């Protein structure tokens, strides 16, 4: 009958599809971060809209009883490059901290489920199971990461790309894509909040600081804010209520990493001014970095200047 | 003698990539 | 690995439908209020209540053993029979029926019919058809009796009473309805919904001025334009200009489904440009909001500046 | 398609569709291709391409 | 050699070209451990260098 | 599709080779030589149409 | 059952088309 209260596995499957590479040039391959060029865990959800990210805040637990990722090419055979790709099962062994490019590559030829193989043909990189019955939350990775993810797809380059006359490409190259035949078993049915849906998003309004003032007259330190969500996409406006006399003119500027959309300024004679707003990503471990710019001669500061950051809570964001 | 098997092996297959099919 | 191959998938669940309102004698006139919720039962039909958002990955569904809870929220103190049933023809419509008799006649003839007080619970289920139809899933495009097995119906028998036996005229919220069901799904895939952006970016350059009056003190409905049809918008205030004189405003919003927020300006040797307001915006590319205007400048010093920031997401 | 005028009803056993090409491997381009069985919900209403694929 | 391309003409620049692997038999001998070559250099001041303004 | 249909139909790159073969009718039919004078169904016996996908 | 044959079959036959035979 109906109203079973009991808990079953639900065995599925399907395909998906992941995100499209971008192969790196030769203005932008200096360093071994450059090698790597997609950290992509291999969760369930991960993604947007995919039948396996949008079919798993319905359940609870998961795990992959077998799972493949799968290449294809885009590209002509003319072209001449050579990338390797591999799953690591412990998703807080991180390649970011290996210096010389020789030793990131030979951890990954080590890995039990790596391959090689050439950006003009396919090949399908598996996943390895545990010896384990271990189940695996869905969700974001909200404090520590090895209840959430079961893996971590790595690929990276080895060699730099060329066209027919040898002439090594300058800017980034689209090189394929990858898609990821799946199949895995729920167990618990409920709802994870983390992924809302459309039409209730409400932008939230609530946290307000104040940056740090100046000890000395002219200067151009810089600044960092805690406490945000380890992945997301703020926007910061600018926010004062306070007084002054001759000039107290400041300039903050967008933070030291890609995203960046404009600048914002303070200057409070009576020319006054109060404008600005920032777009930026809080870096993995949930924080940011701005740098100021602070021009003016009063030293008896004595009022920080405020701030405001704002968010749409529509998806894991 | 004293020797665990398959450590860390790899296996090579070859292929080719043609100019055209033609079906 | 790849398999190419459909299987059922059979699942289970339980679910939350909506809340349940009964008429008072005021509201009560003929068979089209007699009636009071008229809601499909299907996957497909539901906001977010765990299979509207899973049967969009699938194209057919096949009920097994639904059923549907009613959960009072009222005292034994006060009684109004009422009855439900699931009919199977989706385009049989009650409301053509003006016979209040023939009305609650046609009702409990279907085989799944239950009728209770509503004071105490009672489970309503869903009789399956006979053959091996699957009903698609998607919204309802031009024809239903594709895309739903069941609609219900709740009605409302002779009018409430009181502990003295006295019908009162007030509207009334009595309960909520569940339901717990098992389906039989096929066909992976994904139905559509519309999204013209899937991935956030922020409309942050959209500008404006609101003008003061050359009056002392006066209150306006300052409108604005150039915007979506519906949406979610947040102001924020700033300033790019100067002035020597006691200023003042603390505007506010005329709307009612989200008015929470507030606007304050300030401007002399003490500064205050702090607030925020969120609304929606009506099916006009409008929206309306009143000024304070207690400053003492008479004269147009100049206007004030204020930005709308759109989020580029699924739809807005 | 003319032959099936003589009959109300019918139903695929079976089907598939080749890919015939008619260029080198000089020429590249992911192509994906794929058979909906609602044949009303259509990708046309979708309004960006990281949805549609 | 030097480069050619497809037309018989030099390649101006470097470039990288492929990968090498090793595939070996080995057999050790004498069960220990040999230490890590653990090192630091100590600190240097410098001052030689006279400035203006 | 009209041409993939009569019973003796190819396709094929216009960079590879392939022989159309003429199909013969089961009768002991004896077409005439010369011009095509008044009707055709007398003289011809095939018409080759090669035509550009 | 009740199934003419060899309606309108197709068949195909690929082939490849090398850079050099180089015999
Ligand atoms: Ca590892
Ligand atoms: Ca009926
Ligand atoms: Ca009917
Ligand atoms: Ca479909
Ligand atoms: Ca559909």
């Amino acid at each position: 009958s109906a109203r079973s209260d009991v808990n079953a596995i639900t065995v599925l499957n399907g395909s998906d599809f992941l995100t499209t590479v971008k192969v790196r040039g030769s203005n932008n391959l200096t360093d071994s971060k450059s090698r790597i060029l997609v950290k992509q865990p291999i969760s369930a959800s991960s993604f947007l809209g995919t039948r396996i990210s949008g079919l798993s805040q319905f359940w609870e637990r998961y795990r992959w009883h077998k799972a493949a990722v799968r290449y294809v090419p885009a590209v002509p055979n003319t072209l001449a490059c050579q990338l390797i790709g591999y799953i690591d099962t412990d998703p807080l062994d991180d390649p970011n901290v290996i210096l010389d490019v020789d030793q990131l590559l030979r951890q990954a030829t080590s890995q039990v489920g790596a391959r090689q193989w050439n950006f003009s043909d396919t090949t399908t990189i598996p996943l390895i199971v545990r010896r384990d019955d271990q189940l695996y939350y869905t969700g974001q990775d909200k404090e520590n990461v090895r209840f959430s993810q079961q893996g971590v797809f790595y690929l990276l380059q080895v060699t730099t790309l060329l066209n027919i006359s040898g002439e090594a490409i300058t800017n980034d190259l689209i090189s394929g894509s990858l898609y990821l035949d799946w199949v895995c078993g729920f167990s618990m049915p409920q709802i994870n909040p983390t992924p809302v849906e459309i039409s209730q998003l409400t932008y939230n309004a609530d946290t307000i600081g104040n940056w740090v003032p100046p000890t000395e007259l002219n200067q151009t330190y810089t600044q960092d804010i805690t406490g945000l969500k380890p992945n997301s996409k703020f926007i910061i406006v600018p926010y004062m209520d306070r007084t002054s006399s001759e000039v107290l003119q400041k300039c903050t500027i967008t933070c030291n990493e890609v995203n960046a959309v404009g600048s914002i300024s303070y200057f409070d004679t009576n020319d006054i001014k109060c404008n600005g707003y920032i777009t930026f990503q809080a870096n993995n471990i949930g924080e940011a970095t701005f740098t100021l710019v602070t021009d003016y001669k009063g030293v008896t500061d004595a009022k920080p200047y405020q701030y405001r950051i704002i968010r749409a809570i529509v998806g894991n964001n | 003698p004293q020797t665990i098997p398959n450590f860390n092996p790899i296996v090579a297959k070859p292929t080719v990539a043609p100019l055209q099919t033609n079906i």
